[PDB]
């Protein structure tokens, strides 16, 4: 029963900088790594209707959620209001991911730092959002 | 060390663009050598941050403000707000500053060199988030080609006599290159040289081998403190300075006898701060 | 200006904790006054950033490394990589430094004082991202209480004669407070003072050469500079006349004079500065 623009289910998560790099945890950080065809690159995306937001859990550790910590990193953790995400759909499969809650009284979003479009070994951070044009804040959700 | 200093702020990405202010609007603009591009740094020890106050002469209470929640920058009435404070982080080795918002240090000032204005940004390794902060006097005088007139007669100038005769005297402005000087600031020494524009390497010099005599000589020498000068503004004036020598700062560049005739010697003399030791450094018209 | 300087790095959030490294592990640890807390800053002028290299005598090629994408900071073999370069941002308010990764300048070093190690944070206003970087000599000598022994005779030391008597001579080591000196550094004067621990406000310092104690006086400040390939031996030169060096008139026997005398390379002008046992 679809309530919104992005159906419930399992997804791969990519940065627009690379069609071949895939979101997964490495230690306590999140990063984009070579295709593993493993469950830790698979993400369960679930709409929460009361909130109009999304929870995103890892298939390998189904009770851990994409959340954020007090040092500016995206994280994998137990359920809390930090696990709620407000996507903005800007193209086919392309989204900006805002924390539901205002942080430091601004919109904050997933942000991956790049070096001439290279993101290898970068952690996914939570940084301020101002508009829909920041290449570093654009991510693909692919169903599979 | 930076509290209460009046400075220019320009872009590492484009050193010809300066923070420019008028009627609440901040933009990036060519050098003006005037108050539209001057800012007072005001330190708060508790916050450990600075306000950046415009030296606008009409609106006297304007400070660099982050227009949260946008990424825009303006000047607004100072209310001591957290969005009116900034961390001045000096990138050592790069002689440049990253300027972060105290309200939110995740965000720093970013020079849009094509739009010619400022915004807030997350960090990166580009020169677009790096700024050059400089004493406004140094900023104004460094690489400035000027004439130097005594305030007893502003129709006269300090000149080298010609390319081969290096003596320095007072004459009626005749627009010749022998009567123009380009000022350059040396940061290793915190002092200036005056290069006469009729030569490549000629600099205004105290001939400490001949008492008070002043002449132009080559810069081909290793290091001579006599070649270098301190330039200090006289209060209440836009273009008036006292010029003292690096070797011995009690020695001030001086017009002989406060005499205003053609030929009158320009020499150094013990600083008394009388009118004959005050100098107008100006644009050539 | 900082390229190739050997420095200690300590925490503004806790000024008793210093960057410490052993065998690839970086931690926050109390003052050691030794190579384990000493780092060489190496400037790459093209990146406008710095390698921070441990002065470990056993493994000489280790540098501070962010184990991207993790939260962990360690020391690895220098391979000149992006995760081994740091932006040194001096906060002009505080005389502290923020140390940001060249690989990701949004991330800066964060002192976890509870766990006594380093992690990473985005920029904020906390002291946990602020660091004090100081020339290692200054770091070791500042607020250090020491005995001062000549290279000629270790078992003897420089002293104020008595609380009543401000004169200064050479005497055998007896652990008296008149034989001990608290070194304080003055940033403005870029130089040192020696407080004698018998007095509150008496320091080492018009009668030519002789050296005495008293309450501008540029002559009372000094410059300590080390001598190559030693741990604790130094020269001490006077601020009002840098030509001057601390001299042992003779030496070697008791009561021998300690005076001002023009600098020479000789062993009577080299002084061991140690912790009192
Ligand atoms: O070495 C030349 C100096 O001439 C002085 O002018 C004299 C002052 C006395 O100092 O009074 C006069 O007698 C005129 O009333 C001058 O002979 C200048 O004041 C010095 O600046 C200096 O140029
Ligand atoms: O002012 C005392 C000085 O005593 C010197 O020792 C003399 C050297 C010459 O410099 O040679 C002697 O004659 C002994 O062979 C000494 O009289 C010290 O070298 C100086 O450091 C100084 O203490």
């Amino acid at each position: 029963v679809e309530r919104t623009f992005l159906p419930n289910g399992n997804y791969n998560i990519k940065s627009i900088f690379s069609g071949s790099l895939y979101l997964n945890p490495v230690s306590k950080s999140l990063t984009f790594s070579n295709e593993s065809s493993a469950n830790n690159q698979k993400w369960n995306v679930e709409y929460m209707a009361e909130n109009r937001c999304f929870k995103i859990s890892n298939v390998a550790e189904p009770n851990k959620y994409l959340s954020y910590d007090n040092f500016g990193f995206i994280s994998l953790d137990s359920l809390s209001n930090r696990c709620y995400w407000f996507p903005i759909k800007i193209a086919v499969n392309t989204y900006i991911m805002l924390s539901l809650n205002k942080v430091n009284e601004l919109d904050y979003a997933w942000d991956i730092y790049d070096t001439n479009e290279n993101i290898l070994s970068q952690p996914l951070l939570l940084l301020p959002n101002f508009d829909i044009y920041n290449s570093n804040q654009m991510f693909k959700l692919e169903k599979i | 060390s930076l509290n209460d200093k009046i400075v220019t702020i320009s872009c590492k990405a484009d050193t010809n663009l300066f923070f420019y202010q008028v009627a609440g609007n901040v933009s990036l603009f060519q050098q003006t050598r005037n108050y539209l591009e001057r800012w007072r740094l005001i330190y708060d020890s508790n916050k450990a941050a600075y306000k950046i106050k415009s030296m606008d002469i009409h609106n006297t209470n304007l400070v660099l403000t982050w227009n949260a929640p946008t990424h825009n920058i303006s000047t607004q009435q100072d209310s001591n707000a957290d969005n009116q404070y900034w961390l001045l982080l000096k990138d050592i080795g790069n002689n440049s500053f990253i300027i972060a918002s105290y309200k939110n240090p995740n965000l720093v000032l970013y020079a849009d060199t094509v739009a010619r204005n400022l915004k807030l940004s997350t960090l990166n390794n580009s020169n677009y988030i790096k700024f050059i902060i400089e004493d406004y006097i140094i900023s104004d005088l460094n690489n400035f080609t000027c004439k130097i007139s005594p305030i007893l007669d502003l129709n006269k100038v300090v000149q080298q006599v010609d390319v081969t005769n290096l003596n320095v005297n007072l004459y009626t402005w005749d627009y010749g290159r022998n009567q123009k000087w380009t000022i350059r600031y040396n940061e290793e020494k915190a002092a200036y040289q005056f290069f006469n524009t009729i030569l490549s390497n000629g600099v205004l010099t105290w001939i400490f081998s001949n008492g008070n005599t002043v002449r132009v000589s080559s810069s081909n020498d290793q290091n001579n403190d006599a070649q270098y000068w301190l330039i200090n503004p006289v209060s209440d004036t836009d273009e008036t300075y006292t010029i003292t020598n690096l070797r011995d700062t009690t020695k001030a560049l001086d017009l002989y006898g406060g005499q205003t005739a053609n030929g009158t010697a320009i020499q150094v003399f013990n600083y008394h701060g009388d009118d004959n030791q005050k100098w107008n450094i100006r644009n050539p018209p």
